[PDB]
């Protein structure tokens, strides 16, 4: 059955690939409102912040997305099999945590050149 | 030679500070629970199997949270009552004396002024009886001791000071992780989690020394401070098992009103049927020997095996703090304790606590913001379980192999801490990236 | 076979409450608070389309409700409150020119009043009526002293009321009914959307409904359950019936200050004849209005029933007279000229009214409002649109004038409008497959 | 064309040709209150049928096409009297009770063609 | 590698590189009402956005080629003024009386082919 | 033969008016409910564009006025009200030792004020400047009591100017010109792009403008219509003039509990002579100042006009006197003596005498006032003037006086170079490219 909310945390990275749908379904979801109105409003900008960075990368409405950047062994130096089957994904998020901001950059990069060059084969035919 | 994979929705989080909701779960009441949104009575808790999370709850600002949110809502209930600033006059005061006994002996005024009615141009002859304790002389002539910093504020009369659960509820994007582990002392890595959308109702109970109506511990009295070395910290003690405490007001008050203008009524106490009696609680003997025992054998684990371990009163600096405070049947309880804390530990039959009554409330140690607390018509008895409690460490660098504890408190903060201790919040932070063999 | 498809922009509905906004186009209405709507909205006629509603279920109402009440409060906020003037009164009659109708219902008052150095006080006279005060064992003291907190209504702040559009937010979409000759309690079959509905006037009125919408073709007659002797019924009109209000007296008003910034309002004097405020109804008019309500009335009853109509039971002048606003002053109108009938050449009724000058709107207590005395002589024009019916329980029912539930005001104008939320995502299957 | 919800009401398959208008007009001291909470609104509503949209394999697209077969038991309903007689209204009332299994399904459906989609694209 | 205006004044052609820059800087006591207007407004721009880029079928682009015509009587420039002389600014001026027709006939196409999508897969 | 291609990002702006929200970085403009900004705020130079500022029509100068009022009253809401002081003063003039400038003016008055029990009164003795006092008929009352209740300032606020960044919402940007020498209605050459404003100070001032952004180049005169003479006219200086402003009198501050939880603050005495307050600014730097306006002047008037200054005419203090806040006082210093020459093609110093007054009744509004608390000892600030406001008279030699008007042309000034777009995204072209 599923494990919930977080519930595969802990789990192998390689396992917890079958909860991403229930990790992204649970996104979103006298007077004072103002708290409530406030949090309501974070959430949003949280959301699309996520949604926006995954548009640039072309990752439009997938929950798996595979890019064109090949994988730098000087960011991280580990066997396919640890990454997947030993470590879960708190311990990975920390150990490439360094290159967080240099990956999403040449994810943009790779993306942009993408769009230019499929428009200029469909200009070619 | 592998490419970069994203990945979105993947279950992990950062520790983060944001903005949490009460959840009331469905007339009046000072915590203003209808502001809050209903939640299913039985929220699905996740167990997370192989997570170690790391908790300090001495840095954990959902207790900052609280203590604002609780401040607010009481100012809330307050802010449309009746004005009461008419009655800072000068009091015409003498002493009670009919039919008291021992002990009660000058701590009850009778008190007459001239104040007004609901017409502009016309004014009354009050009587009304006063504790000592609100009472200040100046230069027969008194003045209520709040004159001389604010106006005093009374409370609406229909309106309880009773607590609801409130439970804390995370925003969208957040997550409350809950620490189950059975004797946990608030720091720490603990390796048994689980994760909650909301917390259990925890009650706004406002208390010192003695922390009531908690939650127990699961099988040993459970020490938790910041630092139990550094004597300028406090201790919180958890209970496994209650301290039942009986406490009273033992005297049939009847209660008066007029109107001090348009409208404005005033509440006040008019007399006592019957003889006069001091305000007490009843502790039994055997279970408050019992529950030190208790305590001293776990004190001992961090001062020393064969350290001689006593108790003791706290200082007389400050009324409210030096004493138990509480606010049972509507009436506010100042309690002297120091029956409790008069032991050396060296390796039916009750105890009775003498208590006073006071009327005019300056509470959250602010200044300028004093609450009149109407009388409450009869008798009043409340039983109330004591689930903890607070000590602090006094002495000095001397090794004398004892060391001495007092009640302390005073500090709201420490009886949300308490309750608190097993809640952390975090952000969930869903998208991240590793390598695969996978590529467009 | 056949796979499921999924279909975004859907064009279906659900009921449901949502929280709706002023729209519109220095008054107590707080108009500037409200967004422009566009010139000719959009209206879109639903072909084949059956709806059903049950307008005593309508939350637009309470929304209505409420905002009303919040506006009334906000617009008072900032005014002068008049604690000062609750006094000692010393009170006399005004015998200068009496009708012998007004006889006793106006008072010359004195009292010792504030003023601009907290050192000083005033000799002031004025004139009240005679409602708003009561004796205190020549000792009068106003009617609000023992209960209630009053404020002065800001002199420079119309009531006129404005029509009001209520829009619903987006997601959302008010459906309303043109069906004609519909009661609001069933199904609908001529149904429109809109995003705003017509301006609403938020008139107030405690038995007769004034300058509302009229019905299309007949006399409507409508209840939550007829047969139920504890509700109101509500009559729409297909003719407005006309009617003249006047308070005909020349009002000299005199203000002073009763401390820094304040203001005061009285009147001191009327200059000519003092006489009672007034309405006219004419009698054919209101004889053939009369008529068929109680035509369409036996609809219900029986087509060989008798039907009495009476003047209302006891009770406070809220619900026993028929009052409004006029001009800013406040009426309060016997009504029992009109309906005292039994059914099986410029003529008249003259209905006489009191005034008030405190008054206690929303039917709260500790909220008193004073509405300051307008200068000159005022004189209005109102059209009559509907009634507020209440029935006893024989051969004969009895019908009487009723009302003080606000509300009830309110679910008139909005008796056609529903409040549904879109529900754009749908499936259905088809033959597709990727 | 006729307007908003214009269709509502006329034959399913022609009100489907339409899509458009609706999607076009979705999302289009405390009185300031009530208008904020109205735009928060209409906007997390917007926001979570885009995200479910979007979980279930489309996203920028009216009419979604995709692999869960079709269940008789569901609706046991030939494909002329649904797209030629009923209206999307009458539709939504009839298979009310199975909207939750039905978007279990299209969750499901999608999380294996991900997956599979992975596995090719390493796979060669 | 200028900033997020600093394309501006260079020609169409150019620009058309740094439209990741600009994008990516979209959405990023009682004055708390004016924050969360501003909050909601960046929100409510950027989500219309989006909602018709999802519409024409350009949802995730940034660059979206489509198969609607450029007419003459919009502009009748040489492609190369239009991408190698003249920049955005200038281009948004010239052609701003169209743009409301050009939107109108992106909608109508793109759901003319997601019909004719519809329609080609279940044929097979 | 091309297709309509669809971009998003497209670098294009249009004018717009939205709102902005402050940053920044007790004091009434010191409030903690801005959200502080970086201490490496960027800007981005435009190369080869050109836009059109227009710093009259700019909606920027609308919103400080209106935050500057709303904060100001956010501040007093919460202090000390003194109704009780409306009851009847008994006055005489101090005259201890008093120089001769300053006779009359300052009154000794008494009066019978509540305290803290209902039932009793107090009698003090308190300093008025007459300023704030008016004739009952030796009895006197507050200027204030016919027309406006008075809420005392509370003593631990001070009217600090700290400088508050403004900030753009996202999905706008504030654009800047860098010009020299802008005039600030016409197109501007020189554009570059920020996110939030430099920090500009709320400088209260009404015919000079004190600690503002200084010039550059040349002395910089601007102006809705110069051909309009109800129009005001800005001029923005390159050097600064020093002015030294003080208040000589040494002040003993007492205070009384007035009721529960209030306390009102006044003057008990002075120690030592009594003199008037006054500025200085050097004279030679003054009679540069004004010569290097002239010659600009004459590019709108003609090289064969006549430029003389004179002091302004009558009206409320405010508008006749240059006002400011100089360590918490509100001073009133009469500026004739700067604008007296006639201009026609060293260790010396004017001096400006000035008044004093603790009742305000700022921004021109009827039904508030502010008693402004005294403030003990000696009091002295400096200040750099770095512009004016002067308006024209209305066949030959045109007259020039000083005037301020209307404090919206305050904030004109800091910001007359910002401007605020909307950033719009999407856009079409077309191109060779078909799907
Ligand atoms: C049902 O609906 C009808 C309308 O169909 C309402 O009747 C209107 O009621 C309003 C409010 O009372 C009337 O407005 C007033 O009109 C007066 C007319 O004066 C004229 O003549 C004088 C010269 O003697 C001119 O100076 C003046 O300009 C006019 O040409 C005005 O004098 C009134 O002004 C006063 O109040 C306003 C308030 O904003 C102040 O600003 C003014 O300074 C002044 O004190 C006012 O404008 C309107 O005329 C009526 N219409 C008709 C056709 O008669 C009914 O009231 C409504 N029924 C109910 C119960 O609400
Ligand atoms: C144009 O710009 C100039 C330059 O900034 C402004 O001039 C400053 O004005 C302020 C306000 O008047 C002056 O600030 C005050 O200085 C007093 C003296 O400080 C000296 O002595 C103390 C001794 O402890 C030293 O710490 C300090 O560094 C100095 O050497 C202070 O006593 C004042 O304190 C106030 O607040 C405290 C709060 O705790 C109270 O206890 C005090 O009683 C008092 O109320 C205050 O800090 C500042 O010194 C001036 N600068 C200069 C260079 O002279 C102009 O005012 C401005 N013009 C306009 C129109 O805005
Ligand atoms: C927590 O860790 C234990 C291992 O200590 C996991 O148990 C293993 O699970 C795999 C996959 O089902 C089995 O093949 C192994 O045989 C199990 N080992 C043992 C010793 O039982 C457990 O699944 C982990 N929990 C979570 C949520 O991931
Ligand atoms: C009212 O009560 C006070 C105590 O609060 C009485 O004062 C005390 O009187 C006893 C003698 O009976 C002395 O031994 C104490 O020292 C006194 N206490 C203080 C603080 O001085 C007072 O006499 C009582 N008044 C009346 C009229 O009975
Ligand atoms: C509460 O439990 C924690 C966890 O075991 C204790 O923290 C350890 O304290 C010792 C002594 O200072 C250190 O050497 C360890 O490194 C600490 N561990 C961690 C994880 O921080 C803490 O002292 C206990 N406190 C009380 C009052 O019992
Ligand atoms: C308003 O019209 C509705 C619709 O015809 C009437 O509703 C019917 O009322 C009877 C009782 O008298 C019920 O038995 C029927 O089932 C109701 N029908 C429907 C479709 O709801 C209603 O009575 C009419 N009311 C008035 C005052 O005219
Ligand atoms: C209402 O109707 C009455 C009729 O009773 C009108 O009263 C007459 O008014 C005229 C002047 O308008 C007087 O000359 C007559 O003497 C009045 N008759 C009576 C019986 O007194 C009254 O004017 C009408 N009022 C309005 C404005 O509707
Ligand atoms: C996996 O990593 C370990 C070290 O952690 C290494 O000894 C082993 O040879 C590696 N195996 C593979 C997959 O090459
Ligand atoms: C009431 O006022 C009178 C005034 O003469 C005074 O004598 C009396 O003592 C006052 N009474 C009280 C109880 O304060
Ligand atoms: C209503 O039904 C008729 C057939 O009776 C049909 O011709 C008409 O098109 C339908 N209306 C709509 C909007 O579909
Ligand atoms: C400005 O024009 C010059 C012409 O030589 C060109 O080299 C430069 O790149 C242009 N600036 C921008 C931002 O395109
Ligand atoms: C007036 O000044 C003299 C010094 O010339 C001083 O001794 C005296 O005390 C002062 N008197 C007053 C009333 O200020
Ligand atoms: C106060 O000074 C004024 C100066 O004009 C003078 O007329 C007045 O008589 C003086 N009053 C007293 C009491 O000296
Ligand atoms: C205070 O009140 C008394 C009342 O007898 C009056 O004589 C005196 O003049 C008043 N004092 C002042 C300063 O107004």
């Amino acid at each position: 059955v599923s494990l919930g909310f977080l519930g595969a945390a802990g789990s192998t990275m390689g396992a917890a690939s079958m909860t991403l749908t229930v990790q992204a379904r649970n996104l979103l979801s006298t007077h004072w409102g103002i708290k409530q109105l406030q949090a309501r409003v974070l959430a949003v900008e949280h959301y699309l912040r996520d949604q926006q960075l995954l548009g640039i990368w072309g990752c439009s409405g997938k929950l798996i997305c595979c890019t064109n950047v090949p994988w730098n062994s000087s960011w991280s130096n580990r066997n396919l099999s640890e990454i997947w089957d030993n470590m879960t994904w708190l311990q990975w998020d920390k150990e490439i945590s360094n290159y967080t901001q240099i990956i999403y950059g040449l994810l943009e990069e790779s993306q942009n050149q993408q769009e230019k060059n499929e428009q200029d084969l469909l200009a070619l035919d | 030679n592998l490419w970069v994979t994203v990945y979105y929705g993947v279950p992990v989080w950062k520790d983060a500070e944001t903005t949490l909701f009460c959840a009331s779960d469905a007339k009046h009441n000072v915590w203003a629970t209808h502001a809050c949104v209903p939640t299913d009575p039985n929220p699905q808790e996740i167990h997370l199997e192989n997570v170690t999370e790391e908790f300090n709850m001495w840095k954990n600002n959902m207790v900052e949270q609280m203590h604002e949110d609780i401040i607010s809502l009481w100012d809330q209930s307050l802010k449309p009552c009746v004005k009461l600033t008419p009655l800072c006059v000068t009091l015409q005061c003498t002493n009670v004396t009919n039919n008291i006994t021992d002990d009660m002996r000058g701590e009850l005024k009778n008190c007459s002024f001239n104040m007004t009615t609901e017409l502009r141009d016309k004014k009354q002859k009050v009587y009304s009886l006063f504790y000592r304790l609100d009472v200040v002389q100046i230069n027969k002539e008194y003045r209520l001791i709040n004159c001389n910093t604010s106006a005093i504020t009374q409370a609406c009369p229909k309106v309880s000071f009773e607590p609801i659960p409130i439970h804390y509820c995370a925003p969208a994007g957040f997550a409350i992780l809950k620490c189950k582990d059975k004797k946990f002392n608030g720091t720490g890595p603990c390796p048994s989690v689980s994760t909650v959308q909301c917390t259990h109702g925890i009650k706004p109970v406002v208390s010192t020394q003695l922390l009531l109506n908690g939650s127990l511990a699961e099988e040993e009295v459970i020490i938790r401070s910041e630092n139990i070395t550094n004597n300028a910290k406090n201790i919180l003690v958890q209970l496994n098992t209650p301290v039942q405490i009986n406490c009273t007001r033992p005297n049939n008050n009847t209660v008066k009103s007029i109107r001090i203008g348009p409208g404005q009524a005033f509440y006040y106490t008019g007399d006592i049927i019957g003889d006069i009696r001091q305000a007490h609680c009843n502790v039994s003997k055997a279970t408050w020997n019992e529950t030190l025992g208790k305590v001293v054998k776990q004190l001992r684990k961090h001062f020393g095996n064969n350290t001689i371990i006593r108790f003791a009163q706290s200082s007389g600096g400050d009324l409210e703090v030096t004493t138990h405070s509480f606010n049972c049947g509507g009436e506010f309880f100042y309690c002297n304790t120091s029956g409790l804390f008069n032991s050396t530990w060296i390796s039916n039959d009750s105890i009775t606590l003498p208590c006073r009554i006071k009327q005019i409330i300056n509470m959250w140690q602010r200044i300028g913001q004093a609450m009149y607390a109407p009388p409450i018509q009869g008798v009043i008895r409340c039983v109330s379980n004591i689930t903890g409690l607070i000590l602090t460490r006094d002495g000095g660098s001397t090794n004398s192999t004892t060391e001495t504890f007092r009640p302390g408190g005073g500090d709201m903060r420490d009886n949300w801490r308490s309750e608190l201790y097993k809640y952390k919040v975090v952000k969930i932070e869903p998208l991240g990236v590793a390598p695969t063999r996978c590529k467009r």
